[PDB]
RNA sequence: GACCCUGUUGAGCUUGACUCUAGUUUGACAUUGUGAAAAGACAUAGGAGGUGUAGAAUAGGUGGGAGCUUCGGCGCCAGUGAAAUACCACUACUCCUAUUGUUUUUUUACUUAUUCAAUGUGAAGACAUUGUCAGGUGGGGAGUUCCUUUAGUCCCUCGAAAUUUGAGGCUAGAGGAGAAAAGUUACCACAGGGAUAACUGGCUUGUGGCGGCCAAGCGUUCAUAGCGACGUCGCUUUUUGGAUGUCGGCUCUUCCUAUCAUACCGAAGCAGAAUUCGGUAAGCGUUGGAUUGUUCACCCACUAAUAGGGAACGUGGACCGUCGUGAGACAGGUUA
């Protein structure tokens, strides 16, 4: 039943600004004062509000399970990792944008690194290794990834090239059933 | 068929051909009685007088 | 007579002897034969969109597109559609796998629909298995407010969860408590949910165990645990708040021991509770009296659904406001 | 894809009866965990079958759907896959 | 190669002590008033109750009671119903009207609660607000070094239930340095180590598997520690009739027969004709089209017939790396 301490929040603050743009206004305070802050449960991170922290904060640690929205989970080294549970957020503050076709994220869908015909419209000034969120034609979150290469590569790389190195996406969903 | 295609082996061939085999002998072997009927069946229908109803 | 009847159906259906004669009680042998026959036979399935996300005329066109037959459930059903055929399985189409809608029963139907949830509203699910409760909460007050989810188990806590964020609702705490302690450990809830763990006598096409997996001894303990969850949610609920808060209770059993008596020895123990109109269109008259046993004659409003006059699964409501 | 099999073949020690009954699922194969995770069927192995049709009777008078049936041949040497019921 | 191991990395599962408390926190209470508008519930006086079912009927319910009988209407009888009706007695609730009132709550308005401005009187206004406890939490701070699995008592408590169960208490069988991060996996990617140089060669074919019954013999000491063929029974398995990836295509020689035809016979309701099965037989000959990625199946055309095979399966990439590690790339090379 513990916030985050300097250097876990600091790794996820960074992958969260890798991913993101306004963390100002991820944490800004609201209208009624409550403020969105990190929570961390077995070692796995949780976006709550302030308000939902103090009213959870009465059970026990082992008998509650989740709060809020799952974040992600520290690895035993130490790394932060930002999950599809965590994809809501993501995609309300992403900084870069990719669509990809239903032809192509069916196969995004079920686990397949984004190839050159699954994009239908691109991202404009994309570094090589920036964080992107992948979206469909009807602007659904469909997940998450590191691109392979910039933009320009991109066009000038062969359609059958990997796009996207495919992080996550709705399969954890349905794994668990 | 499926079978011997994923087999992996000679005697998986072995006793998957061994099996298939025993089963139609088992299926044939279940048969036994409509053959005897339907041999007898033939033998008559064979020695039946033919006539025309139409002449 | 009687008693061929009772050894009759028994044989040709395999019904234990103690659920047939309440059965037979239940209904006359007319009523009872084809309850007998529906319930045998399969129920249809329906698909909730998830209004959140999607609307009713794109989903129906994209599944037409897709080749599955649809038809709308009813005029009382605007979210709700029902499945005659489909070639491309329901799990693996684009639609259901981005979230646009949800497999279920009217009887999943009925219950939230009863409940009035608003936006900007604490409500409470002490029991949403499948999950489709919380969502269908969720749609109905636009993702604004608080959910708050209780269950027993982590594998129906896994598949919940699992459902709640592939429905997107992200307003939902989900936890693993007792139905029993919710009240003392947070209460105060502007409506609760109660789905009450039953007989199942109601949809034995889903459970062929009910047919006989059900004795006079779970006939005993059940009522009275969902006699304690009913006090449960009557303990939480609040009594006075600027939107008017309302609690359901809901189950899936026909048996008599399971309906109307517990809300009847609730209304009994709490005068706070008054029970008002549900608001359900379709539905049967709840029973002033059946074994010698006077209920409260308020429960006219009570509604019951059946298999054999609708085609639904079996199922169970009532609807009360608190006083004090 | 040919390779699963849906039913197998039960045989009931007592009432000396055999009939074919669902695969409900697999619990475990001594020869690989890994194999028990994934469902192989070697000999010897329990998996879980639906009794419903046999219509056992058990304790307090009441009936079992589900019960252990240890698969006690070669469904790779012979297809057909067959089981013992644990009763 | 499979396979085992090592380190990193992911996927996990579990642990990450105990006692208070900060952070907290849920509910109530009071502060908290005056009116007006209302509504609900408890005071009463009255009117009317009563079907899930069947029963003739819309069965509160209970105790007596077999016709008070005004009439034999109906009691009785009799179905039918958990409950049966005549009667006279009883008490419960409601659906209400009314007021014979008590309370409670919401809204509004005002300042009298509360709190602010001024500061040595004014204002917001019963909204906020503060304090009181009954809880819960707590890895943060401080300080130290019981629960888990099982059965009973069916004993006590709390419940439920028309009388029997449920949940605790109690009893007795087995378990146990601390917030830094850890333990562990027939698992994943990566890098590496270890091991096998590689396969079959009296191998191959036509008759399934599981369980029971029977079973000569043998056996630990005897058919019962037990092994145990052929059969039969139960499941597959029953009451109305397409699979195939690289390949091939042609010709020629030779050989085998596990023989399509020619020759020969044995058997068959084999009248004849046309046939089917069996065997002796390799001298003889053994053609196409459709379809297909392509073959066979099936389909159809000739033809005595379009049979199967063997011939050492007969002759004509993987590291050195560089740029990435949640996934890869390289007109880079060394080159065999």
């Amino acid at each position: 039943m513990r916030p985050l301490t300097d250097q876990e929040m600091k790794i996820v603050l960074d992958k969260l600004a890798n991913y993101m743009t306004d963390l100002k206004s991820l944490i800004a305070p609201l209208e009624d004062g409550d403020r969105y802050v990190f929570r961390m449960q077995k070692d796995r991170v949780y976006y709550v509000k302030l308000s939902i922290a103090n009213i959870a904060t009465c059970v026990a640690r082992d008998k509650l399970l989740s709060l809020g929205t799952c974040l992600g989970k520290m690895t035993k080294s130490g790394k932060f990792r930002l999950h599809i549970t965590a994809l809501p957020i993501l995609a309300q503050n992403a900084r870069y944008k990719i669509w990809v076709k239903d032809n192509g994220a069916q196969p995004f869908l079920y686990g397949s690194n984004i190839v050159k015909a699954h994009v239908g419209r691109w991202t404009e000034d994309c570094p090589e290794h920036s964080g992107c969120v992948v979206y469909n034609m009807a602007d659904i979150p469909l997940g998450f990834g590191v691109t392979a290469r910039s933009t320009a590569e991109a066009r000038r790389l062969d359609p059958t090239g990997i796009v996207c190195f495919r992080q996550a996406d709705c399969g954890e969903y349905l794994r668990d059933e | 068929v499926r079978l011997l295609k994923y087999a992996q082996s000679l005697y998986q061939c072995k006793q998957l051909k061994r099996a298939a085999l025993g089963r139609m002998a088992t299926l044939i072997k279940r048969l036994k009685d409509p053959l005897i009927y339907l041999d007898q069946v033939r033998q008559h229908l064979a020695r039946l007088p033919d006539i025309n109803p139409t002449t | 007579y009687t008693n061929q009847l009772l050894k009759d159906i028994c044989a040709y259906y395999g019904y234990n002897e103690y659920l047939a004669e309440k059965l037979l009680n239940l209904f006359p042998p007319r009523e009872a034969f084809a309850f007998f026959e529906a319930n045998e036979t399969p129920r249809p399935v329906v698909i909730r969109t998830n209004t959140l996300r999607t609307h009713r005329r794109d989903l129906a066109q994209a599944l037409i597109n897709r080749g599955v037959t649809l038809e709308p459930v009813g005029k009382w059903s605007k979210v709700g559609l029902q499945v005659f055929d489909s070639k491309v399985p329901l799990g693996a189409t684009p639609e259901y796998l981005a979230g646009h809608y949800i497999l279920q029963a009217a009887s999943s139907f009925l219950p939230v629909m009863a409940l009035c949830p608003q936006e900007n509203e604490r409500c409470l699910d002490m029991a949403a298995a499948p999950g489709g409760k919380t969502t269908h909460m969720a749609a109905l007050m636009k993702n604004t407010g608080v959910i708050f989810a209780n269950d027993p188990s982590k594998s129906r806590a896994k598949g919940l969860i699992g459902n709640i964020h592939r429905l997107g609702v992200r307003n939902t705490i989900v936890c693993n408590y007792d139905a029993r302690e919710f009240p003392r450990v947070i209460g105060g809830f502007d409506r609760v949910l109660l789905d009450a763990p039953c007989s199942g006598t109601g949809v034995i096409c889903k459970d062929p165990s009910v047919k006989t997996n059900r004795d006079a001894k779970d006939f005993m303990q059940l009522p009275h645990t969902q006699k304690q969850l009913l006090l449960a949610a009557i303990d939480s609920c609040n009594h006075a708040s600027k939107t008017g808060g309302y609690i359901v209770y809901s189950t899936c059993s026909v048996c008599v021991e399971e309906n109307e008596e517990v809300v009847n020895y609730a209304l009994s123990r709490r005068p706070n509770v008054k029970l008002v109109e549900t608001g359900l269109p379709f539905g049967k008259e709840g029973f002033t009296s059946y074994m010698g046993k006077t209920f409260h004659p308020s429960l006219k409003l009570t509604r019951r659904f059946y298999p054999h006059l609708y085609n639904v699964d079996g199922f169970f409501v009532a609807k009360f406001k608190k006083i004090g | 894809m040919g390779l699963r099999y849906k039913k197998a073949n039960v045989t009931h020690p007592t009432l000396n009866v055999t009939v074919q009954l669902p695969i409900l699922s697999v619990k475990k194969n001594p020869s690989n965990p890994l194999y028990t995770q994934l469902g192989v069927l070697t000999k010897g192995t329990i998996i879980e079958v639906n009794v419903s049709d046999l219509g056992i009777v058990t304790a307090s008078g009441k009936i079992a759907w589900g019960r252990y049936a240890q698969i006690t041949n070669n469904p790779e040497n012979d297809g057909c896959v067959n089981a013992v019921l644990l009763v």
